[PDB]
Order: C-alpha cells, then structure tokens, then sequence
RNA sequence: UUAGGCGGCCACAGCGGUGGGGUUGCCUCCCGUACCCAUCCCGAACACGGAAGAUAAGCCCACCAGCGUUCCGGGGAGUACUGGAGUGCGCGAGCCUCUGGGAAACCCGGUUCGCCGCCACC
RNA sequence: AGUGCAAGAGCAAAAGAUAGCUUGACAGUGUUCUUCCCAACGAGGAACGCUGACGCGAAAGCGUGGUCUAGCGAACCAAUU
RNA sequence: CCUGUCAAACUCCAAACUUACAGACGCCGUUUGACGCGGGGAUUCCGGUGCGCGGGGUA
C-alpha cells in the first residue's frame, strides 16, 4: 500500500493522466490517497508518475495523517480514536492504520472518504519540476522520503 | 538384391523435328504405330510464328515394339561415350532416344503417394553402356 | 551553393533511382587508395571520425579525399599505405530552382549520410604517421568536427 | 489517400509472409460457429471469397445467423453497428 | 529447405495422399464421407466424419475381412470392392449413419470402376448418396462374370490354386444374400 | 501402427546422407491385357485381372546436423528505438536525466532429421 | 512463368496451360458492406442469399462475367420490351 | 573467396505503441436515471500556438 499525493495541477496535463487521477479518487492538488499494490493498480500510478508523490508510509505517519486529515464519506467529524471505535471495525485510529497498510480494508469500506486533503507542505517541498533521484519531489519516495512529506503536509 | 536393380529399356522416341508431316509415313512403317504431331511454342523468324503448329511428330514405343525397333536402330549407329545421358539414356541419329532406368520407375510415374526416384537407384552413364553394350554391339 | 542548405539529416532517405532520375554523376574519384594490391597487414590503424550525424556532399568527400591523399604524397606516389574512404552518396538531393507553388525541386547532387562516430576515412600505415596530417587537412573540408583516432598502434 | 477504393492502403494486411503462401487448410474454411459466438475477423490473403472490407480487418463480433454458408457477424465501427457477411475462411474463434 | 522464404507445401500434398482443393468442395456437403480405397490386392470403405484434431471414422470395411464371413476368392476385383461397400455400408447404418458424399481420393471417375463399385455397395447397404446410376458396371461385371468369361478362355486356371477353376459370381450372390441379415459385426 | 487408410498442425515436418525390414499375413515394386476404362502415339499413365519373383525403389523402423527451419542458454544489450515527465545541456543539429517498455544483425553452445487425432490390424 | 491493361495483392494435382463441352455475361427479388471510417447523403460498385430456369461434373460442387481493387451518369423528353 | 556501402514507393527480422472483444480492479449510474431512443432550438464549417511525429521548402 502506497501514498498517492498529487502535486502538479491539472492545466495542460494529459486528459488520460487526468481521469487516471481523478478514478483514484484525487481531483485536487495536495490530495491524497491509499493505494493497494495490484497489478491494476500499479499501472495506474505509473502513468500519473509525474504529477505525484507516492512511497509506503511507516505506521506511525498514516497515524498521524489519518487523525489529522482523515473525514466521514459526509461531513466535518473528526477522525479520532473514538469516530474510529464508535463507527468502524477497529478500535483505534492505530488499528485502521494497521489494516490499510496490510491493505486488509480501505477507507470506504470503513466509511471515510477516500481522500486525505493534506495542507501545502510546511517548509516547501523539493521541487515539482524534477524526481526523487535529481532532488526534486516526484515519483516514488523513500518510506521515510514519502513520510516526511505527509508529515510536513499533516 | 539384383534382378530389381538390372537395367530395362522403358520406351524409345523417335521422332523428326521437321519445320512445318508427310513424314509422319515413314515413321509409321519405321516403328509400327501411329505418330504423332509436334506443336511449337513461340514465334519466330523461320517463317514459324504459328503456335498451335504441326512441325514434326513422334513415336513412342514400348516393351516389344521399342527392342523389335533398337534391332535395326543401333546397328545403324556407331556412336558412344559422351553422347549418353547422366541418367543412362542416349540419343542417335531422324532422332531415336533410348530411355533406360530399373524396374521401380513406376514409383515416379504413378499418380498416387508418388515419389522422386533415388539418386542411388538411379542409372548412370556407365551402368547404362554396360546393360546395353551387352546386347549386340560395342560402346565407344 | 554552401553546405548550409544540405548538411542537415532532416528530410526522409530518398535513394531509390527506380523513382529519381537525372541524378548526377559523383565526383569521387577513387574509394580504395595506396596499395590496393596488398590487403591490410599494416602495423598502424589511423581513422577519421565523424563526431555529429551530417549529409556530406559528393563535393566535399572528393576534396577532403582529395586533399587527404593529394598529400599522402610525403610517401610517393607508390608508398607503402592504403586509404579507405567507407561511404558512398547515397542520398539523393533537390533544390526548388513558381516560387512555393510546385516546390517539389529537381535533383542537384548527392550527400552521404554519416552518423556521429562512424569513421569516414580509413588508412593504413607503418609506424610512419604522415597520415595523421591527411587528415587535419581532410576534415578541414567537410562540415564536422572530426576526432583522428589510431586504432591498432601502441607504439606511442 | 491518392484514391479511395476498398483495398487502398491495404498492401500490408493483404499479403501472406512468403511461408504462409499458397492454397491454405479446408478445416479452417469450413469450421462451424454458433449464434452468440464471438470471433475474431481477419482475412486470409490466400483465400478470395468470403471477404469484408480491409478497414474491420482486427475486430472481433458477434455470430448472429448466417446467409448461405456465409456468416452475419454483428461488429460495432467506432460507435456505429454493422453486420458483416464473412466466410469462416476468415474467423477465429476468441479465446 | 533453400531459405527463410521457401514454401514447403503441406504434409499431405508432400506424400501426394490428399488432394486439398477436392477435399474442400467434399466437405462442403457438411455430410460424411465414403472415403473409397484400393490396394494392389484389397479395397478399403471408410465413412468419414471431421473432427478438432482430425478425422474420426465411424465405420470401415476392408476387403480382407471379407472371408470373415465366406470369401474364398480374391479380394482385388469388383465383387471385393461391391461387397467391402455394402459391408461398410451396413457397419456405418449401424454406427447411426444415413447419408454421405463419395471421396474417391486420387483416383479417377473412370466408369464402372471397382471405386464406384463400393459407392453402389455402400448405397444397397441403406446409405443414401449422391450418385449417377449410368457411370457404374452392369450388376453382371459387379458379379464377377467378367473374370468367369475371362477363364473361358482357359487352358490354364486364371486363379493359382485358390478355390475354383472357372472361378464363381455365384459365390459373389451366396455372400451379398448373408449380408443382408442378421450376423455379427453389422 | 513387423510395413495400412483418413487426417489435424502445415519445414520442429524441408534438403542431403547411413543402417535395418518382409518364412503364412499388409504396402509395394512386380506379372499381365478377355473384359469396364484408357493414351491428340504408346496397358508409360489411367483402368481392369492377377501372384512367378523381389525387399533393389517406394514405404515403415533406427540414426547422422553439413544446409534450411523452430525454440532455448550465454554474449551482443538493457545497446538501437520508444510511451510519460523536466526553468537538465547544447549557437544549433541534437543530447541528457527520471519513469514505463525494449529489438535486429552476428558469434559461441544446446534443440530440431516431426508432433498429435480417429479407424483398421499377430 | 502465366493470369488483357497501372500499381499493389492472390493463385501450382491452380486462379496458370492444353483439350472438350457450354452460354450463369440468365430472369426475378432481397440481405449487407461500400460509395460517405467514425457519422447523415444519390448514382455507381461489391460481397452473400433466396425464387425460377439452365451449363458442366460420378459427385460434393462450381458458374450472380474476366482472380481482387479503375472502365462511370439524376430529373424532364424520345425510342425500345 | 576476400573486401567497401544503402532504401519514402526493399524486407529473413522487428519494437515502443495504437487498436477489436472479454474478465478483473477502479470510477460511475439505478430519488442526481447513467448507457440509449425520439423530438425542438442552435451556433459553426477564416482559426491560432506549444510539444511529439511529420511531408514540402535554403529558409
Ligand atoms: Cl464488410
Ligand atoms: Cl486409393
Ligand atoms: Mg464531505
Ligand atoms: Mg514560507
Ligand atoms: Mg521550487
Ligand atoms: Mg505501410
Ligand atoms: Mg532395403
Ligand atoms: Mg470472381
Ligand atoms: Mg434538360
Ligand atoms: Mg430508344
Ligand atoms: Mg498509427
Ligand atoms: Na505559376
Ligand atoms: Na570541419
Ligand atoms: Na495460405
Ligand atoms: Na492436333
Ligand atoms: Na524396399
Ligand atoms: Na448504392
């Protein structure tokens, strides 16, 4: 399971790349969502390779991403322990995390939005003009590269 | 081994390359059957353009009728050596070719699973002046 | 006409003289210079590389040879070496000689379409490196920048 | 296009590789398919009749009768639907 | 076998067996065959069907299980070739087969011949073919009189030893009467 | 399948070559023209009738890779080319990096001298 | 190679050659594709049927002209069945 | 035998990629009725630029 935030705008980029987004549930920029590994689901995030951020984040990283920025599929509630006890199969917010990271679940499944709507990254990010590899904040990330980036737009 | 690998005379053309016959008589009386016409294929300048054309015939005679026939043929030839096929046959003279070969021919002139004849099983110059020479007369 | 308006590799292949004709005639005169006799059993390897893809014109092939081997004569005109010029004008070259109506030009000359590395020109020699001197004249009169490489020859 | 008749452009798909030439096998020309069938339409270069035009060369339909031995394949061009009258000299059964 | 662009034709056509351009038109029918075979000294009748991997047959006839049921002539002749048809013919009626088109494979529609022979077998046997009446021998020639005349002109047995000296067309009837009822294998 | 008939795939099966096989049975060559039938001329072929002989052809069986073909290993080559991205480089032609794909020639070593189906059969 | 004619394509017990026979280059009426990719548009064209009548073939079958893609023409008026 | 080169109207080879159909995931639709069918009303048929691939042209 991967972390799939969106950092370049949709203004003159491919409409196929754009749908691709937009069927993964990111229809904004700073957007973000969990994706499985599949098969299927890897092609897809390879063709939208260069407008996003994407990597495997630690547990305590979703955790903290998941309280701060996760909503009911309707609505304002906040997403804590207790939203997460008193309306899915878990018992805390650790449990969910858990069980996205193992992808056992998804944050449908489990009545949230599929979307985590982050917030600019607090101290600017690396550049979306260039990858990982030339320093720049696009395609995959490093478990801890990814996490510092969600943590820097928790 | 042998007896199936033996030369045997398998036909005898006699034909006369004409240029447009009343020759088709002698050849009659010469082998013992009817003869038979020779188209031409293309035009060209021995006033021969005509396609469909009489311009000779032929004879092909067999088993009796082609050895009864080489009983007066080659003694009226000399010739030997080079002039031979390298499948064993031969022409002399008026032409009369003598098609030689052994007894699974058939094998190649059939309709049915038939089959290209072996180079092994096929006759050569030498095995063919032998069989031949070997019947009233010299090589070379 | 300058080389300007065919150095470029820019317009499809046009080779095929079962569609062009009144191509003219090229004017290189030889491929296979020196001693032609004998096969390459030479100590020394020195060849001339082409560093960018260019065309270059039947023209300036006969005078970067021409200059080459003119001088190669620092040997005799018998000397002991062989020069090899490896490509031939294969391409086939217009000129819209109406203005853009009906552009499709008419056959002016040929070029030779020689890839960045590949080596145009081929000598062989004894330790005797007169050659490497052809050759700052040779690619003095063709469009590229060229590199003068020595293959077998680690007698330095 | 310089012109515009059916076999226009048509050099490449129309043309055997030089081992698949000549006369090709009867079983393939008299395969039978059933209605509902889905099969894949190609024509086969050695084989005159039975054909349909070049451009559905690739799709793949759906049997739905026939007329004579020839078959009615239902395809859908871009967004249009069209039935196709097709030999199965020039089917293949999908998957 | 010269090059990459040599066209080797089809296995079947290689060994001259099967012509490919009448076997088409023949499974056009969309009925099974009567595939009709000779040998220098037997004739086989088979009753084709097509399958995935190839033919299937559903039921043959050989001319050497002739005397299974009390042939004691030769089985090169047209009485072989008639009866070899009716007993396929019978097998095939059998097996649940009621038509079928006459394969004659390489041979020639010459009339009266031993092919033609078996398509009249196979037909008597209850088979329903297409055929042309006119273009197969005289029921007398399919007796085997042709061959009883032929010893006629004796003066020593055409058959060596075998069974007979002026040889039987009678045996021929005695074998068509049993075929036509009950025994095993039909 | 101790030799057959009809096929499917249509060279992995082609081309060339070696060895082996028929005592009663099978395929052949083979022997032979009164008939059905046949050659613009020939029972060569086609067709019909038949076993004196043969295993030399064919055919079946076993095998050889020199050529042609199929597939594989290693090398060529992650090279050539390429879908997506870049305020990377270059006067420019053009190149480069990241990401997703990925070849051809050729060399060396193996593979391949058919596979399979139905029927019939000491 | 040949297959009437461009070019490209198809074809070997043939689609080529020879021989013989025959007039299916037949009348009627359609289905479909094309013309006009997608996506509306006529004439024309083609593929594939059916009804009828025929040719050839032992038969399956083949023949809706020439292997395939060019060789074509509205209304009004005339002449013709 | 050896040795030197090519192809828009060459091909023993051969991608990336584009594309028919099907299944799967995704997204979407069944009070926001999608897909589709029928009808009313248009405007429009001078286009331009960047990038990739082009063809012509010295440009
Ligand atoms: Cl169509
Ligand atoms: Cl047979
Ligand atoms: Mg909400
Ligand atoms: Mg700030
Ligand atoms: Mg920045
Ligand atoms: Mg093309
Ligand atoms: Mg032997
Ligand atoms: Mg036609
Ligand atoms: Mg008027
Ligand atoms: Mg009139
Ligand atoms: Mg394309
Ligand atoms: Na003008
Ligand atoms: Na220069
Ligand atoms: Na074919
Ligand atoms: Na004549
Ligand atoms: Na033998
Ligand atoms: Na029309």
């Amino acid at each position: 399971m991967h972390a799939l935030v969106q950092l370049r705008g949709e203004v003159n980029m491919h409409t196929d790349i754009q749908d691709t987004l937009e069927m993964l549930n990111i229809h904004h920029v700073n957007h973000c969502t969990l994706v499985p590994e599949t098969d299927a689901y890897r092609g897809m995030v390879a063709k939208v390779n260069d407008f996003v951020a994407f990597g495997e984040p630690s547990q305590e990283t979703l955790e903290t991403v998941l309280a701060t920025r996760a909503e009911p599929l309707e609505g304002d509630a906040d997403v804590d322990d207790e939203w997460v006890a008193e309306h899915t199969d878990y018992d805390d917010i650790s449990g969910l995390a858990f069980a996205l990271l193992s992808e056992e679940t998804t944050l449908r499944e489990q009545g949230l939005s599929p979307t985590l709507r982050l917030h600019p990254p607090r101290g600017g990010h690396d550049g979306v003009k260039h990858p990982v590899k030339e320093g720049g904040q696009l395609g995959k990330h490093d478990t801890e590269g990814i996490d510092d980036l969600l943590e820097a737009m928790r | 081994f042998h007896e199936m690998r033996e030369p045997r005379i398998e036909k005898v053309v006699v034909h006369m390359g004409i240029g447009h016959a009343n020759a088709e008589d002698i050849l009659g009386e010469i082998t013992g059957q009817m003869p038979v016409r020779t188209k031409a294929k293309r035009t060209v300048g021995e006033f021969d353009i005509r396609e469909g054309d009489p311009i000779g015939a032929k004879v092909t005679l067999r088993d009796e009728m082609a050895e009864e026939f080489l009983q007066t043929a080659l003694p009226l030839a000399e010739l030997a050596t080079s002039q031979f096929d390298d499948t064993g046959n031969f022409s002399f003279g008026l032409d009369v070719t003598v098609n030689l070969v052994r007894p699974g021919y058939r094998v190649a002139k059939r309709d049915k699973a038939s089959r290209s004849i072996p180079t092994k099983h096929r006759l050569n110059p030498a095995d063919a002046v032998a069989f031949i020479e070997s019947t009233y007369d010299v090589e070379v | 006409k300058p080389g300007a308006m065919y150095r470029n590799s820019s317009k499809p292949a046009y080779t095929r003289r079962e569609y062009i004709s009144g191509i003219p005639g090229k004017k290189i005169a030889q491929f296979d210079m020196g001693n032609n006799g004998a096969g390459p059993t030479y100590p020394a390897q020195v060849e001339l590389v082409v560093e960018k893809p260019v065309q270059i014109r039947h023209n300036a092939l006969e005078a970067a040879r021409v200059a080459a081997n003119r001088y190669v004569q620092n040997s005799g005109a018998a000397a002991n070496y062989k020069f090899r010029i490896r490509k031939f004008p294969f391409h086939v070259i217009r000129e819209n000689k109406d203005g853009m109506r009906a552009p499709f030009g008419k056959p002016v000359g040929t070029a030779a379409r020689v890839h960045g590395a590949n080596h145009i020109f081929i000598a062989w020699v004894n330790p005797d490196p007169n050659v490497e001197e052809a050759w700052r004249r040779a690619k003095m009169k063709v469009t590229p920048t060229i590199n003068i490489d020595s293959s077998p020859a680690g007698n330095a | 296009p310089s012109s515009n008749g059916p076999l226009e452009g048509t050099r490449g798909k129309l043309k055997n590789k030089p081992r698949d030439r000549g006369t090709s096998p009867p079983q393939r020309a008299v395969e039978e398919f059933d209605d509902g069938e889905k099969v894949h339409l190609k024509i086969d270069p050695s084989v005159p009749n039975g054909r349909f035009h070049p451009r559905f060369d690739g799709q793949t339909g759906t049997v739905e009768g026939k007329q004579g031995d020839a078959y009615k394949v239902d395809i859908v061009d871009g967004g249009k639907e069209k039935t196709i009258i097709v030999t199965a000299a020039h089917l293949r059964r999908q998957e | 076998a010269t090059g990459p662009r040599y066209k080797v034709p089809m296995r079947r056509r290689r060994e001259a067996r099967t012509d490919y351009h009448q076997r088409l038109r023949l499974l056009k029918s969309g009925k099974p065959r009567l595939v009709a075979r000779k040998s220098n000294k037997h004739v086989r009748a088979q009753l084709v069907t097509l399958g995935p991997n190839g033919d299937d047959t559903l039921a043959s006839a050989h001319s050497s299980d002739l005397a299974e049921y009390g042939w004691e002539a030769p089985t090169g002749n047209m009485p072989s070739a008639y009866l070899t048809g009716l007993l396929a013919g019978l097998r095939a009626q059998e097996a649940g087969v009621e038509e079928a088109v006459l394969d004659i494979g390489l041979n020639s529609p010459t009339p009266g011949s031993k092919v033609f022979a078996i398509q009249e077998g196979a037909i008597d046997a209850g088979l329903d073919i297409p055929h042309n009446d006119d273009v197969l021998a005289d029921w007398q020639r399919t007796r085997g009189a042709h061959i009883a005349e032929y010893d006629e002109q004796l003066e020593e047995p055409l058959y060596s030893g075998d069974f007979d000296a002026a040889d039987l067309p009678e045996h021929f009837d005695e074998l068509r009467e049993t075929l036509l009822d009950g025994d095993i294998e039909l």
